[PDB]
């Protein structure tokens, strides 16, 4: 038997952590926001990685589809 | 074993069905992003990628990856979460490798 | 290897009177020579197999 | 993923497992239950998984999803919709990953090369 | 092949007795201290530990829940933000994982 | 198996759902309808045949 | 047994190969006081899982209640 | 078959309705083979997090207890 | 110290939505009359769970509701072949004694599990990557020999197919990377330079016609004696085109008493 | 004539546009419905626009009236709603079913009691009466089989018995039986 | 599509054949009223009473196939 | 030639072959081959069904 | 296919000509009962009684043929 | 197939010609009863059970036209 | 060829034709044994024996349509 | 694994007739 104190308690743990996931979540998006598409490009990319610029397109920013908060 | 035994009993059966919004087993993510793919829009391919990942997800029913252990974005509870955070299906295809 | 030997079917004759329809058919049948062609497995008669089309019939058991 | 309309069976049967379950194509007789009008071509009905993901669509339209999509026609298509893309995507996984264990594959039962033979 | 076979890979004795079947003993089994004994000599650990063993204890168990992370990179991360600016082979060496 | 005494035929239908989707209070609206049909069956073969 | 993963030709416990059987108690007072049938009633959860709630009795006095 | 939606979608069965005759409907089905290989593709590039983010890890000593669920016996 | 709802009792509001499957007269007008007085009445049934009252399921008349199970061509024959298809009836045909068993899990899917090592076992893999990244790999040799003796073996062979799984997927994985990078004969030499300012959007109905002459209204002012003039067109182009045919080519699958190509199918009988 | 719209082609130069138009229009057959026409077809006329399935508007309303409870919410506050239900396992849930099961009991006293004069006709009262069980008992005969009860599927079905393993191997797993077929080591 | 409503409106016609036929029942009826009441006009009021129930049984089956034709031609 | 073409799935049980692991510790290395996946399987002449 | 649905619909109104004789035939029984009557009025209930039951038997083809019209319209 | 067993339904729908002769040999023949009833009521039952006896000949031609009927459909 | 093929069943149809005229004609000759019966029973033997013989002659017609019936269908 | 399972390497036929299975 796996412990129920484990099953109980890492139910809430995972819960807590993310409404504290939710409030970082948000903080990124806007930081990706202002963000240049050359940064949001090469940051955390591949070292080998050659940058070259797409067509800009109009793409919106919308951090959920469905309209919820 | 031998114990107790009685003449006549029932039986329940906690049906997954999938149809039903009386009770948890609604997948509401997957009903809300499907017709949400629906309709035309820039992100129409987009959302349909999330939905083939999903299906990837529920197809790890692992001792870390299954509701019967209470797993988060696995079990009954946490099904309104795919609503709000679905970017996590990497993280849980991922997670259940590593275990 | 004996499974395999197993299923390479033996001869099952046609000679019939159990089932009715061969019973009748093959008062009008014309037996005609079967010419040997040089081999010992001729299927001149049906096979002793269940999926053969003229041994369904039979209950393999 | 399949990229046909039609597929062998025994291309989605295992080789070396006990066979409980099959692929089949998708049930046309259910469309004929649905009691409304509506408009479908024929050339939707077998890609795998689609005509119920339409016919949910129908019913979704005709009825909404209260007291009146519960009826039996419309239920059954939503069921068989969820249920038909889940088998469809792991089969399709096992296909990837796993090709030795279904029929038609050669590496289910692999010849051997002439030289494992000693001739 | 026999449904009722095993595999043993310690030595087992059978006993010989009419209608029944079972192990008997154990080959040069040896009786340890009593359950009364291991009571008190755990006690005397719990005592000297429970008088001598508590001060500078929330540093070590924060190292000791820091080693128990998946990744070292996390770790690092632990020590660094929990621990006060710890070292990583400093810490192991405490908690003795050092050779 | 639900008229069988004592089944121990656990694998046809015991343990799995099995609904329908035919009129409820089976013995007094189904059952008997078969049986309807039954002696039809019966009673036109007999006429047929005698 | 089916459910785990292990078909089954054939149905009961008479096994017509090389296996060993198990008839049943002869209903006779010789086997019946010998063996006994498994009462499934007195296998028991470890009476260790009470020592679990230890860590409770600690808490309660630690959060002062 | 995987990647169901994904292909339903780039097929155009969204917004459009296939040719009614087998020729050219089944060479749509074969224009997507490459997509799917770099959409699978692309889905497998997604960097790693700390998996002891939403789930405690079970292997770890505090759950040895193995405790049970207390209830009762209405 | 309420009870907790879940997210289905706000979308009804209420415990006892007397939901009946079953379309006849006499079961709607029943539901509505139990719907209207389900908050006074004694033969009440909750359907809506809660965390103090369990619920129950779908209703068919008196008897319950359950989708009919997913079409399953598995089934074991008892008296005579019955040549079983799931999809010549809507509903699925009670399963004789004497005729016919179907297949396991009338509601079913297919999914990939995995067992959970011994936590003994689970220890000693946890001590030797501790001491792995702490003391190095060539300093781990006890905690090395201490896996392969406390873990059982069924449990050594699981870790020895794990690795070669994650080595066939691996290759499964950069097969596709391959194939999905290659550079075609029509995209040589282009680069993201070369590529449209377009999003999904203009690939859509409405903005790239389908391949339909009733998608739209372009073909609705024809009239026929522009559709013969046309005909003469095509197959004026046609007088160049029809100058070349492959050749027939011999039938791999001649012989019967061979093993035939799974070649494929032509398009038309 | 040709007619223009917002829908456009996929061809870079004119004469393969020409082509695809003169390659479409050599394949109509016009069916009109009117007499005196060349092209005449009482039955079998071919409409002229083509239908596309799309989510009607009571399709998108009731999908959003789904989500009504989430909208007037944040994000901590749908957890802590929904999601952090404080535990409290001392209810009778399962009273539930005591009371619709156990009403038959309770109906059968109110029942055996009619004042039917004729013997044989509270025999089909009972009869009915027990069929209505039956639909969830469904075996008559004791010690034969179980009742079938379909219940609703929430987060505490089976919530005492999470931490045993093979209850939920049992429950949940039909394992397919290999060639060598034993059950896994 | 077209084709079945055609046919179903041509069945609609069809329902005319027992009209035509219940037409000729009912002068056969009367017929026999007629003379039955000439043999033993004592109990006219009987003839007269079965009479009418028999032309009631013979417009049913009108209103039968006039409903199934309303049907088959809306369902 | 159906019959003759007609075999039972999983062949023989692997454990009751050499092993590789066994040849190592006997002074063999096997080379490992790849599966023939061109050759296909056809019936005799008649004479030898 | 699609014409197969026709001559469906097309069938179901052939249904209508049992109806059309069940007619003619009801007013014929009803015409010979009444002539019967006036033979012999003394047994007015038995002759009544045997004119009904005969209707039901004409009654049992138009179900029998309306049965097998809607069976064949929906199989 | 498709094309044949369009007229193979369309066949179908003939078997229901019995079913209407069958009625009107129904109201004739109770019609006979009747009128007979009342010349010679003295013997009831001999005519009465010679009446659904000579029904049972009505049926027979109808349930062999069904059978007919099905089997072509099919065969 | 697929054409006389829908002929040759909608012939096989035809067939039933007789099998509805054998049912009237059985309805009139019981119907003349009733009267003929309740005319002078005493005589039951004879005109009884008379019935079924012709009744035997009727539906020997209608079988041998059926032959005529099968063999245009396969011949 | 089924008793009765055997794999074909050439094209077979099964007739589609009641009470009767064969090629
Ligand atoms: C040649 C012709 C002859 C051929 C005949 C045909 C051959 C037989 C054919 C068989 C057909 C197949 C059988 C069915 C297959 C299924 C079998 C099965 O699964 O059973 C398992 C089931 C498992 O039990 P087990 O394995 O034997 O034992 C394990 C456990 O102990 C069991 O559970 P537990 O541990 O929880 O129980 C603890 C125990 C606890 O008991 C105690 O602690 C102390 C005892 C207290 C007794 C109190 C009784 C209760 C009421 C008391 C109220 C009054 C108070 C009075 C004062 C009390 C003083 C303290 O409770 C009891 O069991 C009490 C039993 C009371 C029995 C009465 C006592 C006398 C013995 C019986 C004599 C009559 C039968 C012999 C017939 C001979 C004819 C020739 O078997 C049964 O025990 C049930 C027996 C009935 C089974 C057959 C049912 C067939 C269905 C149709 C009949 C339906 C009944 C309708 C009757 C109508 C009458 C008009
Ligand atoms: C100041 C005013 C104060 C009072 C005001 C208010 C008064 C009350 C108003 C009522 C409010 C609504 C009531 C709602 C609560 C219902 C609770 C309940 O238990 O219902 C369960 C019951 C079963 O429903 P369920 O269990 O929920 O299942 C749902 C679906 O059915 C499932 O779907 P499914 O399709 O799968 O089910 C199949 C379907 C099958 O389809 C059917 O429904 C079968 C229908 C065939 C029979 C229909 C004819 C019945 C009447 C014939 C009598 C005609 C006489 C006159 C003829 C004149 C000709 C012109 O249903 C069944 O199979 C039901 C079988 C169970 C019933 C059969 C056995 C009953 C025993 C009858 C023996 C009676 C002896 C006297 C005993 C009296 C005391 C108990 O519900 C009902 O049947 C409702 C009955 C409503 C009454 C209808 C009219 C009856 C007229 C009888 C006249 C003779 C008596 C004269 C009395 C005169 C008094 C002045
Ligand atoms: C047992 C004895 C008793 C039984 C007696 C009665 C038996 C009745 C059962 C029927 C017997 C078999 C005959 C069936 C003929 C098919 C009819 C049909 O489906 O309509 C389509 C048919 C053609 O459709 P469309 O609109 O021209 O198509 C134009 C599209 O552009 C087309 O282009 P698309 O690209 O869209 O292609 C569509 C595709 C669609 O494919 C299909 O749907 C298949 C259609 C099934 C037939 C295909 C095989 C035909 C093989 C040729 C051999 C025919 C032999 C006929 C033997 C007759 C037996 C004596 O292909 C077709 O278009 C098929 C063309 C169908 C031609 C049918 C053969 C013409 C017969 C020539 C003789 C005409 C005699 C008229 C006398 C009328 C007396 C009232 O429509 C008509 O023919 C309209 C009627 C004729 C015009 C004059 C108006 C007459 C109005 C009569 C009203 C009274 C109705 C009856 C009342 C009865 C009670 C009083
Ligand atoms: C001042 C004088 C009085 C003047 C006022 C007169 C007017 C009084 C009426 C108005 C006030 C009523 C007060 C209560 C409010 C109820 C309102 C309501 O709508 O109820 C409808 C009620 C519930 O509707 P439902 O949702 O359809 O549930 C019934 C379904 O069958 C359920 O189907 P299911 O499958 O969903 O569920 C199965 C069911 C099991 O259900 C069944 O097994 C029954 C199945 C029917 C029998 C099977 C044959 C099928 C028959 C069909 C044909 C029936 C036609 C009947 C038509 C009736 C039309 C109303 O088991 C359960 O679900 C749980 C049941 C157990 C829960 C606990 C029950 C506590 C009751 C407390 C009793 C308190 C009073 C004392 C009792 C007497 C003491 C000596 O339906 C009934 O009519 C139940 C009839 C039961 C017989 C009652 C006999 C005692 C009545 C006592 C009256 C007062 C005292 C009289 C003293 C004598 C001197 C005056
Ligand atoms: C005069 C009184 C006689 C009583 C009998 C004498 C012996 C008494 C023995 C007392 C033993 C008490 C031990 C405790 C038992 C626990 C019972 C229990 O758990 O019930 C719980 C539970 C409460 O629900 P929860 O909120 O989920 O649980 C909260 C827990 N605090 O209670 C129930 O199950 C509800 C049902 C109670 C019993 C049945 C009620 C009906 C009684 C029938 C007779 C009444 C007829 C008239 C009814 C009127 C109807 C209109």
């Amino acid at each position: 038997r796996t412990s129920a104190h484990y099953i109980e308690i890492n139910a809430i743990y995972g819960a807590e952590m993310m409404k504290r996931y939710h409030k970082v979540w948000e903080n990124i998006i806007e930081e990706r926001s202002k963000a240049t598409d050359q940064e949001k490009k090469t940051r955390y990319a591949h070292p080998s990685y050659q940058y070259s610029p797409l067509p800009v397109v109009s793409i919106p920013n919308v951090l959920n589809p469905l309209n919820l908060q | 074993t031998s114990e107790s035994v009685l003449a006549y009993d029932y039986k329940l059966w906690y049906l997954w069905s999938g149809v039903s919004n009386l009770d948890e087993s609604f997948d509401m993510f997957f009903n809300q992003y499907w017709a949400l793919s629906l309709s035309t829009s820039v992100f129409q391919l987009f959302y349909a990628v999330i939905l083939d990942r999903y299906l990837s997800v529920l197809f790890q029913n692992t001792p870390y990856t299954n509701d019967w252990f209470r797993m988060m974005l696995h079990s009954k509870e946490t099904a309104l979460i795919w609503l709000y955070h679905p970017e996590l299906s990497w993280h849980i295809n991922g997670l259940n490798q590593f275990f | 290897a004996t499974r395999w030997y197993g299923r390479q079917p033996g001869h099952l004759l046609r000679a019939d009177t159990y089932w009715i329809p061969n019973l009748v058919s093959q008062r009008f049948a014309k037996h005609q020579p079967a010419h040997w062609d040089g081999t010992q497995n001729m299927p001149i008669f049906r096979l002793a197999d269940p999926k053969h089309k003229d041994s369904y019939m039979v209950q393999f058991r | 993923t399949i990229f046909a309309e039609t597929w062998e069976a025994s291309e989605y049967q295992y080789r070396n497992k006990a066979n409980l379950k099959t692929l089949p194509v998708n049930h046309l007789g259910k469309l004929a239950e649905l009691k409304f009008d509506f408009v479908e071509y024929k050339a939707h009905q077998l890609i795998a998984c689609h005509l119920y993901e339409r016919m949910t669509i129908h019913c979704m339209n005709q009825y909404g999803l209260f007291k009146d999509f519960y009826r039996p026609e419309c239920l059954d298509a939503q069921y068989y919709f969820k249920t038909c893309v889940e088998l469809n995507a792991a089969y399709g996984i096992q296909k990837k990953f796993f090709p030795e264990h279904f029929v038609g594959s050669p590496y289910a039962r692999p010849v051997p090369q002439f030289q494992q033979l000693g001739l | 092949m026999q449904n009722t076979t095993n595999i043993v890979h310690v030595p087992v004795h059978m006993g010989h007795t009419h209608y029944f079947d079972y192990i008997d003993s154990f080959p040069k089994l040896k009786e340890g201290p009593t359950l009364e004994e291991n009571h008190i000599t755990n006690q005397k650990i719990l005592r000297e530990q429970l008088i001598s063993g508590q001060q500078g204890l929330e540093q070590n168990l924060c190292l000791r829940n820091c080693f128990k992370l998946s990744q070292k990179r996390y770790i690092e991360f632990c020590l660094d933000r929990k621990c006060g600016g710890a070292d990583f082979q400093r810490a192991a060496t405490i908690l003795g994982y050092t050779k | 198996n639900s008229a069988l005494i004592g089944s121990e035929n656990q694998s046809d239908s015991m343990n799995e759902l099995n609904t329908n989707f035919s009129m409820t209070y089976y013995i007094l609206t189904v059952l008997p309808g078969k049986f309807i049909y039954w002696i039809y069956e019966i009673l036109h073969t007999f006429f047929v045949v005698c | 047994t089916l459910r785990a993963g292990k078909n089954i030709e054939g149905s009961g416990q008479v096994h017509f190969g090389y296996h060993d059987q198990k008839w049943g108690m002869p209903a006779i007072p010789m086997f019946q006081l010998m063996y006994y049938e498994l009462p499934g009633n007195s296998i028991v959860v470890n009476p260790c899982r009470n020592q679990n709630y230890r860590l409770y009795f600690e808490m309660r006095k630690k959060l002062g209640i | 078959m995987d990647n169901y939606f994904t292909a339903i979608t780039l097929l155009g069965l969204r917004d459009q309705n296939l040719p009614p005759f087998k020729d050219a409907r089944l060479q749509r089905y074969k224009s997507i083979k490459k997509m799917i290989d770099l959409i699978e593709t692309t889905t497998k590039l997604a960097p790693p997090m700390p998996v002891e983010l939403f789930m405690l890890n079970p292997t770890d000593p505090e759950w040895d207890d193995d405790m049970t669920y207390p209830t009762i016996t209405h | 110290k309420a009870p907790g709802q879940i997210y289905a009792y706000d979308i009804h509001n209420t415990h006892y939505p007397y939901v009946n499957i079953k379309q006849d007269s006499q079961t709607q007008l029943l539901a509505s009359f139990r719907r209207s007085i389900a908050s006074i009445n004694p033969f009440s049934y909750r359907q809506v769970p809660s965390q103090d009252r369990a619920a129950f399921g779908l209703r068919w008349g008196n008897a319950w509701y359950a989708p009919n199970p997913y079409p399953n061509g598995i089934h074991f024959d008892r008296v005579f072949p019955t040549h079983y298809d799931p999809l010549a009836e809507t509903n699925r045909t009670k399963a004789n004694l004497q005729l016919i068993k179907y297949a396991p899990g009338n509601y079913s899917t297919l999914v990939v599990t995995s067992e959970k090592l011994p936590r003994p076992c689970i220890r000693t893999i946890q001590n030797y990557r501790r001491c792995q990244m702490v003391n190095g790999t060539e300093k781990c040799n006890s905690e090395a020999q201490d896996i392969l003796a406390i873990c059982p073996n069924w449990a050594l062979d699981h870790m020895k197919e794990k690795v070669r799984f994650y080595t066939k997927a691996l290759a499964i994985n950069n097969q596709t990377y391959i194939r999905a990078m290659q550079v075609e004969e029509y995209n040589q030499g282009r680069t993201v330079a070369d590529v449209a300012p377009k999003t999904w959007i203009h690939g859509t109905r409405q903005h790239l016609r389908p391949d339909t002459m009733w998608a739209d209204d372009r073909y609705t002012n024809i009239t026929q004696t522009e559709i013969n003039e046309a005909i003469k067109r095509v197959e004026a182009r046609k007088a160049r085109e029809h100058e070349k045919k492959p050749v027939e080519q011999a039938n791999v699958n001649a012989n019967t008493g061979e093993q035939p190509v799974r070649v494929e199918k032509s398009l038309y009988p | 004539p040709v007619k223009e719209g917002q829908a456009k082609l996929w061809f870079s130069t004119k004469e393969e546009a020409d082509a695809y138009d003169d390659k479409m229009i050599s394949n109509i057959e016009l069916k009109s419905q009117d007499y005196e026409d060349e092209n005449f077809s009482p039955v079998f006329n071919r409409k002229t626009q083509e239908y596309f399935l799309e989510p009607s508007e009571k399709f998108k309303s009731d999908f959003a009236e789904l989500l009504r409870p989430l909208r007037s919410l944040s994000f901590n506050q749908v957890v802590d709603r929904y999601v952090l239900i404080p535990p409290n396992h001392t209810f009778y849930r399962n009273w539930t079913y005591e009371k619709f099961l156990g009403g038959f009991g309770l109906s059968y006293l109110i029942l055996r009691e009619l004042p039917l004069r004729n013997f044989y006709a509270r025999v089909f009262v009972m009869y009915a009466f027990a069929a209505k069980v039956l639909d969830h008992l469904g075996n008559p005969f004791p010690f034969s089989g179980h009742g079938q009860i379909v219940a609703a599927a929430d987060r505490w079905n089976h919530w005492d018995v999470r931490c045993y393993d093979n209850v939920m191997k049992a429950l949940k797993y039909i394992r397919i039986p290999t060639v060598q077929n034993n059950i896994p080591e | 599509m077209l084709l079945v409503k055609a046919v179903k409106v041509l069945v609609m016609g069809g329902c005319m054949l027992p009209i035509a036929f219940g037409a000729l029942g009912t002068g056969v009826l009367f017929a026999g009223f007629n003379v039955a009441l000439s043999r033993n006009p004592e109990e006219t009021e009987s003839l007269f009473n079965n009479t009418l129930m028999g032309f009631a049984l013979i417009e049913t089956f009108i209103f039968m196939s006039i409903g199934l034709g309303f049907f088959v031609l809306f369902a | 030639r159906m019959r003759y073409l007609t075999e039972d799935p999983a062949g023989d049980d692997p454990l009751q072959k050499t092993k590789d692991e066994h040849l190592v510790d006997l002074g063999f290395i096997p080379k490992v081959f790849g599966a023939n996946v061109e050759v296909r399987k056809r019936a005799p002449h008649d004479k030898y069904l």
